[PDB]
């Protein structure tokens, strides 16, 4: 077999719900 | 093989001081590991006589 | 320097009829866009609400 | 001189893991090994800072920098602070320092910060650093105009 | 380069020698001729096609 | 290519939206004869509702001035003819003049030139691809160059119409200064390789002299570097006909031509080189499968997978092969129905009046 | 989520080390630890605190 | 007017914008002839000569074809992508059979990017394992500047023939060190 | 990797590349699906430049 | 540069601090290894 | 021969940009200044001092004062190397206040 | 698309297709 597995993302009804693009390491005091 | 270099110019007592006011808002006092902020009552430094 | 404009005059002060994002030329909106973080224009120009 | 915590008794550490399914967890890393992410993390007060000593009873305090690059360079940042309440950096004791009280180099309370007058800037015999983008001085950023001033 | 000396208390003055290569080639074509070209490779006091 | 300034001109002077010129697609919108969605119009409030109807059966007049003086002006600074800073200056000072002298003559032909203009932007981008001026100066400097007058050979006339050739096939950056006296050539616009087309005159000396067999460096050794390099740029634009027992000139034309082969020969070897370096009929299959695994773990009680695998092993061939997919689906529900509680997998297989419950299908 | 979110093997869920060598100078105390992850755990470095 | 024999431009390097930064003839490597006879100075013009040749052969063997010399930015193609291979894991644990287990009453101890690869530590109530393989490249092609080992080929130094004639326009204005291509002037406060 | 193979700011992401896109597909996947209670998004910093 | 400060009779001194990229990238790529690589982008070494 | 100020700690020295086509390496020592002549002068009226001169004979005896030395290629990452050193970024010397 | 919302000059002020909702002590 080579199935492919994807995420479970607790769902908020049916839509897995994912979210959105918040991959951000920006502090940067100034 | 170590991991962590310290520089004797890198304030990181008074970095993570900084940090905090950004993250939150360090008004309340979090008991766990003393977020009491050194903060002087706004009126014996400016004596506001009436 | 058009003296006149004959076109109604609740839409020509904008009071109701196209709202800034669809009345202004391309060229300015997206250079509006482009430098909001820095100098905005939003506040110059009106956006009609009609009940 | 008057009391001391010179006991510690004992110290240790307390590690909280998230309980992640082993197939996950073996998916997270094994996949979070890969040169292609591996975490990076930036000091938040980045800065480079030293200590410039003012004589009492001092004029302006003049440094200068020799030469170097400055590439990715953003910024000053200064304030003023007693000698008395700051150590000297080095590792152990440093018996000249006999005040326990805030220390505005590390807990962040800075008070001094209110005597300051011509921060003139000067790159190689260019001096000015804001130049051709003037402000109302032309060469120094003035701070706390004297008694003068229109 | 720094070099963080230690502070002694009289005028005094660090003495890089920057190691390089350094080679004559001295030819002698006839009788009462020495004609020679020198070179120093990283840091030359040549000069160019003149 | 250069953008067109009428298209850019109306691309910061003209409503977004709809306006007074777009009066055919605003006539389509108050009518609902818009393939898109015609019940948009129908469904908008009373007071933007009416004032596009007023505007569409009495369009308003406009002035077109400032449009057409801003085509001229974004048409000046793709020529260059004006600093990019200096378009604010003179879009201003075009109008007033023209406001100063207003009239309809002014006006068409403010109109002929903005038609105008339109060309010559092309005309220039196709100009300065074509890069023809190099040309008109190769012309030039081979006319000052005496010319059809060689003592050795006249293949020197076949080598000049190379030159032209490499003028005319390679588009960029072919470029001949006139130079403060002397004309020059190059190749790239970064100028990494020029030449002192007037010191070319060593090739002039040496026009049919015999290519001496033994050394390069001989007698016939003349040639300047700044000579050898004229030789290596227009080798891959010359072909035969200056013969390899021709001139010395001859002869070393064939060598750079080879080298040049070589070198493009070389770059895809080492490109490759360094990658490579770098790197009903269901039901009864139901109640067979039901006693297997049961009868299975009877005699055994091995675990739910190694008891499913035994019962697929011992089938008729015809009974697997019919209902080969639904066997598999079979197989996984039973197992994580297992999997879910034994208990009530025990009774499941212990009542033959089980069926499958609904959401086994789905 | 059901399946993937929370292993079953009987796993801690807050540890404690203590240190492996301690140095209790005049005016420092040294302690060190030898943080061990285990397999297929991953640990969130801002969850530790001496 | 030139010399034909002039010396290169050797090309510097910024790290860390990592892209270069202008150019100046090597002074650090010439010779002093000036102390020697007509033919010593001319095999010193050879030896000279001789390097301007090597260089452009190297250029052209190595260095990418380019309209612009020291481009502000290289598009993904041209730059040096590390294509590591794809990352493996053997998964340890059966999900179905230990929540089988578990619910028993046995008390256990001790888009789509992915592939479940069957192999027909492990445990004794299951005999199913299951390989999962992952791209461990990057989401997209880095574009950006140049590094250190590609630097060295793309610039070699430049011999440069008869350096300024003519049309200030054609000027090689990248061996200028504070020269900013996209507005194509002279920049800095200084 | 090191400076050798790429520049220095394109390395620890001054500049160049968010983090949305020079990780792992993979990767990325799972910090969004799991982004409700197991946080990745402060390990990795993406660049700002002005 | 030249700060000039107001006298004063304690002997203090000022805290200039120049801002800098400070960062890190921690690989550990196999298993109990890691090996970070730090960088300041001015004044990368030196008091 | 640069110099160091009286009283003075780290001296800075920068080159600007140029190739390094055969460099072997560097040397350094600490020379006092009062005995050291102006180098490439027939005579400096300012060299009052008589005893050895460390500078031309080869008497060094002050090189047991430096504490750590920097070497960094156009800001880059130090020349010493990736992780050649135990010290991460810098040559250490005279590590003598306190060393774990 | 029953378009009784209020208006923007144009195009419909707005509105999120999922947004009917859930909350609980927990």
């Amino acid at each position: 077999e080579d199935i492919n597995f994807a995420s479970l993302a607790p769902r908020h009804g049916t839509r897995p719900f994912m979210g959105t693009w918040n991959e951000i390491g920006t502090s940067q005091l100034n | 093989l170590n991991a962590v270099v310290d520089l004797q110019d890198r304030n990181t007592e008074l970095s993570y001081q900084l940090l905090l006011d950004s993250l939150g808002d360090r008004t309340r006092y979090f008991s766990m590991w003393n977020s009491a902020v050194d903060s002087y009552d706004p009126d014996v430094r400016i004596i506001e006589n009436h | 320097m058009a003296t006149p404009s004959m076109m109604p005059q609740w839409a020509y002060m904008h009071i109701a009829g196209q709202d800034a994002s669809e009345y202004l030329s391309p060229g300015l909106v997206q250079f509006a866009r482009a430098t909001d973080t820095y100098f905005s224009l939003g506040n110059k120009f009106r956006n009609p609400t009609v009940a | 001189v008057d009391g001391a915590s010179v006991r510690f008794d004992s110290v240790n550490l307390y590690a909280t893991f998230f309980p992640m399914a082993h197939n996950t967890a073996s998916t997270l890393e094994a996949m979070l090994r890969n040169d292609t992410h591996d975490q990076s993390f930036n000091d938040y007060l980045s800065a480079a800072n030293m200590l410039y000593p003012i004589p009492a009873k001092a004029t302006n305090v003049p440094i200068s920098i020799p030469s170097r690059n400055w590439a990715a360079f953003r910024g000053w940042s200064f304030t003023r602070l007693k000698t008395k309440e700051t150590p000297s950096l080095g590792s152990g004791f440093d018996p000249y320092f006999v005040y326990s009280g805030s220390i505005p180099y590390l807990d962040g309370t800075f008070y001094l910060n209110h005597t300051f007058k011509k921060v003139s800037i000067m790159f190689d015999s260019s001096v000015s650093w804001p130049g051709n983008d003037r402000l109302l001085t032309p060469n120094e950023f003035e701070i706390k105009r004297s008694v003068d001033g229109e | 380069m720094t070099f963080e000396v230690d502070p002694m208390d009289e005028p005094t003055l660090l003495y890089l020698l920057f190691e390089v290569f350094d080679v004559v080639r001295v030819h002698q074509p006839h009788r009462g001729v020495i004609e020679a070209v020198y070179l120093r490779t990283p840091f030359s006091a040549g000069n160019a096609t003149t | 290519q250069a953008p067109d300034p009428a298209i850019r001109a109306a691309l910061q002077s003209q409503p977004s939206g709809l306006a007074s010129d777009d009066w055919e697609a605003a006539m389509q919108r108050i009518m609902a004869l818009t393939t898109r969605n015609p019940e948009s119009f129908r469904q908008q409030p009373q007071a933007n509702r009416l004032s596009a109807i007023l505007e569409a059966v009495v369009p308003s007049r406009t002035n077109p001035t400032h449009e057409k003086v801003l085509a001229i002006v974004n048409a000046l600074a793709e020529n260059k003819a004006i600093r990019p800073d200096e378009a604010g200056l003179v879009y201003n000072a075009l109008l007033e003049r023209v406001g100063r002298y207003n009239s309809t003559n002014v006006q068409s032909n403010l109109d002929r030139l903005v038609t105008d203009v339109r060309e010559a932007v092309a005309q220039r981008e196709r100009f300065k691809n074509e890069g023809l001026g190099s040309l008109v100066a190769l012309n030039a400097f081979l006319a000052t160059q005496p010319a059809n007058v060689p003592r050795g050979q006249d293949d020197y006339t076949n080598f000049i119409s190379a030159l032209r050739l490499m003028v005319t096939e390679v588009p960029q950056s072919e470029v001949y200064q006139s130079g403060p006296d002397y004309f020059f050539q190059t190749s790239r616009q970064g100028l990494q390789t020029v030449n002192l087309s007037q010191a070319f005159k060593n090739l002039r000396g040496l026009w049919g002299v015999q290519a001496p067999v033994g050394d390069r460096s001989t007698v016939s050794s003349l040639l300047t570097p700044n000579s050898r390099l004229l030789l290596l740029l227009i080798a891959p634009f010359t072909d035969s006909g200056s013969v390899n027992r021709n001139s010395y000139l001859g002869h070393l034309l064939t060598l750079y031509r080879e080298a040049i082969g070589q070198a493009q020969v070389d770059e895809q070897t080492f490109q490759e080189i360094t990658s490579v370096s770098r790197a009903a009929e269901e039901e009864r299959i139901l109640r067979y499968v039901q006693q297997s695994v049961g009868l299975f773990l009877m005699q055994e009680g091995a675990t739910p997978s190694a008891a499913l695998d035994m019962t697929a092993r011992n089938m008729e061939p015809s009974m697997y092969a019919a209902n080969r997919p639904f066997i598999n689906k079979l197989m996984d529900y039973l197992h994580r129905a297992a999997a879910m509680n034994t208990d009530y997998f025990t009774n499941a297989i212990l009542n033959p009046h089980w069926l499958p419950p609904p959401g086994f299908y789905t | 989520p059901t399946h993937d979110v929370t292993t079953d093997r009987s796993q801690r869920l807050t540890l404690r080390f203590v240190p492996v060598d301690r140095e209790a100078t005049t005016y420092l105390y040294k302690a060190r630890f030898t943080l061990a992850v285990g397999d297929n755990r991953v640990l969130d470095m801002a969850s530790t605190y001496f | 007017m030139s010399k034909e024999i002039p010396t290169p431009y050797m090309w510097s390097y910024q790290p860390q914008m990592g892209l270069a930064a202008g150019a100046s003839q090597d002074y650090s490597t010439r010779m002093n002839w000036l102390s020697a006879g007509p033919s010593m100075i001319s095999r010193v013009n050879g030896v000279r000569s001789h390097r301007n040749q090597i260089l452009l052969e190297q250029a052209a063997v190595t260095s990418t074809p380019r309209a612009k010399l020291n481009p502000r930015n290289w598009p993904s193609t041209l730059v040096y992508q590390e294509i590591p291979g794809p990352t493996t894991v053997l998964l340890p644990r059966d999900a179905l059979a230990e929540v089988r287990m578990t619910n028993s009453g046995v008390q256990l101890a001790g888009v789509s990017s992915s592939i479940g690869l069957r192999p027909d530590g492990r445990s004794s109530f299951t005999p199913n394992q299951a390989y999962l393989t992952l791209q461990s490249s990057s989401s997209e092609p880095r574009s950006g500047g140049i590094g250190t080992l590609q630097f060295v080929e793309e610039f070699v130094p430049s011999v440069y023939f008869n350096p300024f004639s003519g049309s200030p326009g054609l000027y090689p204005d990248e061996f200028i060190p504070n020269f900013d291509a996209v507005r194509e002037a002279v920049d800095g406060y200084d």
